[PDB]
């Protein structure tokens, strides 16, 4: 088997910076390599083929190059919509028709941005079924590193809440995040103050948002 | 206008069969060829199998050889991947992609999700995330479903600005749950009607839950 | 050190020897395709007869079949079995 | 029966191989003489690189010396030691023009 | 006018040495080459050795290699064959011959007789074969000599018509003997003088015996 | 070693007849063959070279030819002076610069011719030394097959006489022959009649010639 080994694994760079992804072949592949760009939740798009030539309709900043085994995708002027995972791919029939690499998750670096924070009480329709889900929403913030902590009557919480994080935005490169505090109707009905406490690099004073049933 | 369209993915018990269909449009599927490529959740891309209908040539990857079978109905302009004796590792997203110069793939299908598991099928319960009191946020909670995926849209596709549909979370119960939230202006509430369109294909559940601010 | 006369003569007299033949040269009507490998190892009559009025030519011919990758750009590739002419016995003959 | 793909490829990739070279081709200034044998077995870079934009060329060259009968009509014959160029290692390279 | 001339052959004891000289005339012996070829009595032709003075190349036949040595004095326009350690089989007639196109020999020498034997040298006794009483015959008996050859001529070369010089016969004594006879008209006897010129080189014997009809 | 094999070994033909000598090579020699003509007691003379071309000054009747290994000297109009031994010769260095054939003794066939017979008594000078040689001479006869028998006082003789035969003549193609009866002076001095009895295909009546001391 031919092993394609991509470096780095992940990577963040600023808007306009030069990005260099290398992909190292185990044995000579010839100039039979392609580079792909997979956005989140979509199929790969072809960028480069035959190691160096640009596919029709791909912007010029994307450029493939070779050094007799070391292949190199270079994004000359990184832009917020280049946020993606990049895969190299070798063909040249040997045993299989072709082979991939493990990927290269690229990220965008931008200015520090603070979240708009919201909190949602459980629906009255949900309370009928016997559960209660409280939702703390963090919206349009950078960086991803954010800590949310729940408070039920000034009491911290333990592994009864789950976080889901938006994938980096293609326009402004911010993130968004939902924390979901799940309880029973009975347990929910025995407390008055519900609050999520947001701690972020952006805002100076850990902002808290809360409600009373 | 070239496009590939896949279908037939879903839930299957281990040792079971499952048939995938790749439907070509905008090129002579006779005078070209198709790859199947799969991508396991989180993991990268892996070759499954290949067909070149013109010369009735077909080739498979070792991990699959003997169990899967590529065919192609040139009349229908369609390629098929017949998958027998499915295992847990065969759980992946399956792409068919048409073949470019000397190798490489230029046009890929949207991709179907094949999920091998012994577990039951559950449709989601949908609960509204009602807004409170500048900018107002609201959403839908799509709780307790299996397997992936669930698709969400607001007002039948008529709203996309300020919409976030979060990735599915796997709960301790072995059931998926996600939230879909959207930001809107405060003054538009009461006038505008926000309904969220949840669709879970593998249990034929279509729910259109109306989200409104609860009396008080 | 030095190779003696009798060795050089015997090794370089008209006999069949492994020669690398371009596939295009053998099948020139097949131009749509790109062949991998582009050439193949065949036994062909080479060597010298030691006379300007004679050439080394085959008497006993045979066939050998090889798996060759045949690429057809923007269409598909496949391993096809391609037959090639070989030489089993050579003889010196007049031009 | 059939030779498999991987065998054909490996055996027909650019490498040094016993080739029969005419002595005249190598020493064209020496025309007075008739050479016996008229050709010699040398190692030369043959085989294909599997690309129209590349050619198979040598990197490591060496020399081998062979006893060759060199006839000079109406004069005399003799066994002379003639040196020939050989190839020890080949590599695929771009076509320069 | 091209000619090759050989010399130095004769009688030699086994294990002995013997040197042959081939003297070229009428061509540049520098710009050409010479073969030595020998021919044993009755038997056919056999290659001994070869020289090409211009390139100081020399080659020998296996049966001779190590024992003989070809040289050439380009100044003197002469080739030499030095023969050491001679055996009984080395007895032969030795020819040098100059080399023609791509092989072959066009001009050959008269050839010298090399005879390897332990035996003694004997000069011949010469007795006249006197005629008796149309056509009269007479001759010379050249008896008891060794080794070969003996040359006979009549009247110093002035007579060749009707002359027969018979091949040498080997007697039981190990010595050669031959007869040389000639036919002449009857009426010429008494007027004409018939002397026979015998010459045996290897014992420096020159005899000129007069043949006349014995009184009565 | 390359073996040249000549056929026939010996050969007689008439004046004017067509003579064909073949010489078979073991392995391909190319057209690198020569034919030679050795008269008795003289060196070879070159007739043909390169298998077919005629050497300068050789008469046209001599002609070489080839059949891809079988080489063939042809004397188109044999003549009495063609009496000789003919050798083929291949060159094309292959360890040995050349190998000759065995040979072809060519004879001439002519009309039957009877010998003139002579007999010679021993010299008085020879009798001094202690030996006695009687010489019976057969002159200019064909064919070679002749039987000479000695008679000392009407007594046959045994292995005390030796024959020497002339080599076939170049002009008329006849032979000549000497028989030499050797005795001691004492043994010679004890008999009166010496005679040699010639028996030949030519003469009808076995002719006898004799003398008395």
């Amino acid at each position: 088997d031919i092993q394609m080994t991509q470096s780095p694994s992940s990577l963040s760079a600023s808007v306009g910076d030069r990005v260099t992804i290398t992909c190292r072949a185990s044995q000579s592949v010839s100039s039979a390599v392609a580079w792909y760009q997979q956005k989140p939740g979509k199929a790969p798009k072809l960028l480069i083929y035959s190691a160096s030539s640009l596919y029709s309709g791909v912007p010029s900043r994307f450029s493939g190059s070779r050094s007799g085994t070391d292949f190199t995708l270079t994004i000359s002027s990184l832009q917020p919509e280049d946020f993606a995972t990049y895969y190299c791919q070798q063909y040249s029939y040997y045993y299989y028709p072709f082979t991939f690499g493990q990927g290269t998750k690229v990220e965008i670096k931008r200015t520090v941005a603070a979240p708009s924070v919201f909190i949602f009480p459980p629906s009255d329709e949900q309370l009928k079924s016997g559960t209660a889900s409280v939702v703390c929403l963090l919206n349009n913030f950078y960086p991803r590193e954010a800590k949310v902590q729940w408070k039920v009557d000034n009491a911290l919480q333990s592994g009864n809440s789950q976080e889901s994080v938006t994938e980096q935005d293609s326009k402004d490169s911010t993130y968004s995040l939902s924390s979901t505090l799940t309880l029973s109707k009975a347990d929910y009905e025995k407390h008055k103050v519900y609050a999520c406490e947001v701690t972020h690099q952006g805002l100076s004073s850990p902002v808290t948002k809360s409600f009373n049933r | 206008e070239v496009q590939l369209v896949e279908s037939g993915g879903g839930l299957v018990q281990p040792g079971g069969s499952l048939r995938l269909s790749c439907a070509a449009s905008g090129f002579n599927f006779s005078s070209s060829s198709i790859h199947w490529v799969r991508q396991a959740p989180g993991k990268g891309l892996e070759w499954v199998a290949y067909i070149y209908p013109s010369y009735s040539y077909t080739s498979y990857a070792d991990s699959v050889k003997g169990r899967f079978t590529i065919s192609a109905d040139t009349s229908k302009n369609t390629a098929y991947l017949q998958m027998n004796s499915l295992r847990a590792e065969d759980t992946a997203v399956y792409y068919c992609a048409r073949y470019y110069g000397t190798g490489a793939m230029d046009y890929w299908g949207q991709g179907t999700l094949v999920t091998v598991s012994s577990a039951s099928t559950k449709g989601p319960s949908v609960f509204p995330l009602a807004p409170s009191s500048g900018t107002a946020a609201l959403g839908c909670l799509v709780k307790d479903y299996f397997p992936e995926p669930v698709t969400v849209s607001w007002n039948s596709g008529a709203l996309t600005s300020g919409v976030h549909t979060f990735p599915a979370v796997l709960q301790s119960s072995g059931l998926y749950s996600l939230s879909s939230v959207v930001t809107v202006p405060s003054s538009s509430l009461g006038t505008q009607t926000y309904i969220c369109n949840v669709n879970h294909k593998p249990s034929n559940t279509k729910v259109d839950k109306k989200v409104e601010p609860k009396s008080c | 050190e030095v190779v003696k006369f009798m060795d050089v003569y015997q090794r370089s007299y008209c006999h069949p020897i492994e020669t690398l033949v371009d596939i295009f040269q053998e099948y020139p009507d097949e131009i749509e395709y790109i062949f991998k490998p582009s050439c193949v190892p065949l036994m062909r009559c080479g060597g010298c007869c030691n006379d300007e009025g004679l050439e080394c030519v085959p008497t006993e011919e045979s066939n050998i079949t090889m798996q060759i990758m045949r690429i057809k750009p923007h269409q598909g590739q496949h391993i096809g079995e391609m037959s090639f002419l070989q030489h089993n016995k050579c003889e010196c003959r007049p031009k």
